[PDB]
């Protein structure tokens, strides 16, 4: 792939922004097990029918689906059939997951999880 | 060699000949042209970022 750039322009490296995940200290608890679909960092994820992560995805389903359910918030990507760490139990911020559509304002957000030991909120 | 009683005068002897061999040589002519576009680019050497 050589071969030199002649034109001048204006050059840029980017840029960089923390991913600050956390937003409080109620104490970590992270799992791991088999994906069923292509999940992202931080991405929150259900778990199928069978038992496997799933990237969240309110109403599916007629009776609500199990993909409907959150359960954890992915800690590194996947392809389905490997492994995914995630996420059970903090603290997170509600802007650094990566959320499903149509499940926009931190009002959503939250009731996506307040039966669990997960919670999401802003960052000041 | 003949032999030849002493007496009489001896024996003429033939002798050989020559034979030859000429040759050309061939011809070779590499060459490269050194654009910018292949001197500009890294070489591993360089370090990254700033070579």
């Amino acid at each position: 792939t050589s071969l030199p750039n002649y034109l001048a322009g204006n050059g840029d490296l980017g840029s960089w922004e923390p991913t600050q995940i956390f937003a409080g200290e109620a104490d970590i608890v992270t799992e791991g097990g088999a994906a069923g679909a292509d999940i992202e960092i931080y991405q929150v994820i259900a778990k199928n029918a069978a038992g496997a992560m799933v990237p969240h995805d309110p109403t599916a389903t007629e009776v609500p689906a199990p993909q409907s359910v959150a359960i954890g918030i992915a800690a590194q990507p996947a392809k389905s059939g490997q492994n995914v760490p995630y996420y059970i139990g903090g603290v997170f911020n509600h802007a650094a997951l990566g959320w499903h559509a149509s499940l926009d304002t931190l009002a959503k957000r939250q009731a996506v999880f307040d039966r669990t030991n997960i919670h999401i909120g802003n960052l000041y | 060699a003949p032999f030849v009683a002493p007496n009489v005068q001896g024996r003429v002897i033939k002798e050989s000949g020559y034979n030859t061999k000429t040759f050309k040589p061939a011809y070779v002519k590499p060459k490269h042209v050194i654009d910018p576009n292949m001197i500009i680019p890294r070489q591993p050497g360089e370090a990254l970022g700033t070579g």
